[PDB]
RNA sequence: CCUCCUAAAGAGUAACGGAGGAGCACGAAGGUUGGCUAAUCCUGGUCGGACAUCAGGAGGUUAGUGCAAUGGCAUAAGCCA
RNA sequence: AGGGCUACACACGUGCUACAAUGGCGCAUACAAAGAGAAGCGACCUCGCGAGAGCAAGCGGACCUCAUAAAGUGCGUCGUAGUCCGGAUUGGAGUCUGCAACUCGACUCCAUGAAGUCGGAAUCGCUAGUAAUCGUGGAUCAGAAUGCCACGGUGAAUACGU
């Protein structure tokens, strides 16, 4: 089912396919269960009605999918548009967590561009 | 006619007296929504243009009407066939009822919507938006449908001026944002 | 920016900041305390940062405080 | 061999005068019946931006014409079935 | 005083962690060595999702504290999937150390979840409690160890021959 949108996670374990929720891990996903009245064994597939139902309803506290990848783009802005440190360094795609540029950022910037 | 009802009732009289016209047969009427689909690229696919076909062909309750190229002569390159589209206007009654679906299923069907456009008017008093992206609505299997969407829709009333423009819709339940 | 408890700042660009909120906006404001969070008091202020070079004409702005005057004066010269 | 100028407002006229094309193409690109009308710009529209398709306005043979040029073409000689 | 030595389009050496099922995850739970400590180690209980905070005992130490070892063993789940693999990156919010955490600290919480599917030519160490693997302590030190020095658990293969 839909869910919070498109994500419609089968078979595996209730837990572990909520978390397929763009935005959700072990932990909201391993509550949002208990907290609904859910198992955790309990394939979200299988699952009676009711027992998919409430989860939609629970999961709409917590910003997910669209949103937020939607304005957590927005907060990565707010301080570009500012002119911080930290924008500054996204618009030159080198890393903010303060780490070293003269070697490994592979994952920053990207491959080797000799 | 559900709507088109709304209309002569609450609507008409409305604006009668907001706009004082002096006769009846003057009042800005609903003229057509149009919709498009361009689906653009096909060039290569073309099965993206079939799809879009039914995938239009699903919100209108007529048949999609396969454009071709005026130019030719495109930037990019196409020739003088190069399908890229499906107007498919609407008429009077499926018309109205779409423009029941929609407004009340399809800008609330929303994705994000915090209010629609007020400057999607024109000269003569026509408004036409894109809804940047199929809303999904009432399409083959909603969830099992083809890659993505989008596509324009445009209204087309016989209104004299933007200004009047706005009386018509906001007549109706026209989202907006104010 | 962790502090727990207490946006730190220097008591220099204080009590100069504070003649500014009264005095009104005016010249800047030659600062090294560039180490120091920035208040709403200074809001869209005529201030000054260090950063090895020289000072920089740095202004407060509105989401601009819970943040250091620092953090707005790049340092380093690149290309 | 074809088109324009030279050619002096009928035809026609020269040069190692100035310019450009033909040696084909279509069973539809022919016949007929029925219907249609551009180019270009302005405004507004998902992805559409210089220009893809949609809407409205201005505009009016500035489009189009299988291939040169001249002449012609809306009752279309242009376009669709 | 502030900044720089933490610059980054690159290349080379040394390492850590992965690519998973001889594994991951949950719960239960067994065995060790060696060391450190009054401007320290700091329990107990209280609060906190947690880092951590409050109160405050004990120990200058085979008394107390750091300190409830990990692999492992049982059961269960997962089902070979870029996958409950792997964690980089980044976003939001916090704890603490010190005047002072922008530049440039460590860590916690939620979320995000890349590359990576065992790596060319070439090349390194190791002959036994060794290799491999798994944890533990210390020096320096307010606060920045995958480094260095050191400790113990488990525990191989192969050696004709020059
Ligand atoms: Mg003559
Ligand atoms: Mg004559
Ligand atoms: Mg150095
Ligand atoms: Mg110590
Ligand atoms: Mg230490």
């Amino acid at each position: 089912a839909r869910i919070a949108g498109i994500n419609i996670p089968d078979h595996k374990h209730a837990v572990i396919a909520l978390t397929s929720i763009y935005g959700v891990g072990k932990t909201r996903s391993k509550a949002i269960l208990a907290a609904a009245g859910i198992a955790e064994d309990v394939k979200i597939s299988e699952l009676s009605e009711g027992q998919i139902d409430t989860l939609r309803d629970e999961v709409a506290k917590f910003v997910v999918e669209g949103d937020l990848r939607r304005e957590i783009s927005m907060s990565i802005k707010r301080l570009m548009d500012l002119g911080c440190y930290r924008g500054l360094r996204h618009r030159r795609g080198l890393p903010v967590r303060g780490q070293r540029t003269k070697t490994n950022a592979r994952t920053r910037k990207g491959p080797r561009k000799p | 006619a559900k709507l088109h009802d709304y209309y002569k009732d609450e609507v008409v009289k409305k604006l009668m007296t907001e706009f004082n016209y002096n006769s009846v047969m003057q009042v800005p009427r609903v003229e057509k929504i149009t919709l498009n689909m361009g689906v653009g690229e096909a060039i290569a696919d073309k099965k993206l243009l079939d799809n879009a076909a039914a995938d239009l062909a699903a919100i209108s309750g007529q048949k999609p009407l396969i454009t071709k190229a005026r130019k030719s002569v495109a930037g990019f390159k196409i020739r003088q066939g190069y399908p890229i589209g499906c107007k498919v206007t609407l008429r009077g009654e499926r018309m109205w009822e779409f423009f029941e679906r929609l407004i009340t299923i399809a800008v609330p069907r929303i994705r994000d919507f915090r209010g629609l456009s007020a400057k999607s008017f024109d000269g003569r008093g026509n408004y036409s938006m894109g809804v940047r992206e199929q809303i999904i609505f009432p399409e083959i299997d909603y969830d099992k449908v083809d890659r993505v969407r989008g596509l324009d829709i445009t209204i087309t009333t016989t209104a004299k001026s933007d200004e009047e423009g706005r009386a018509l819709l906001a007549a109706f339940d026209f989202p907006f944002r104010k | 920016r962790s502090l727990k408890k207490g946006p730190f700042i220097d008591l220099h660009l204080l009590k100069k900041v504070e003649k500014a909120v009264e005095s009104g906006d005016k010249k800047p404001l030659r600062t090294w305390s560039r180490r120091s969070t920035i208040f709403p008091n200074m809001i869209g202020l005529t201030i000054a940062v260090h950063n090895g070079r020289q000072h920089v004409p740095v202004f407060v702005t509105d989401e601009m405080v819970g943040h250091k005057l620092g953090e707005f004066a790049p340092t380093r010269t690149y290309r």
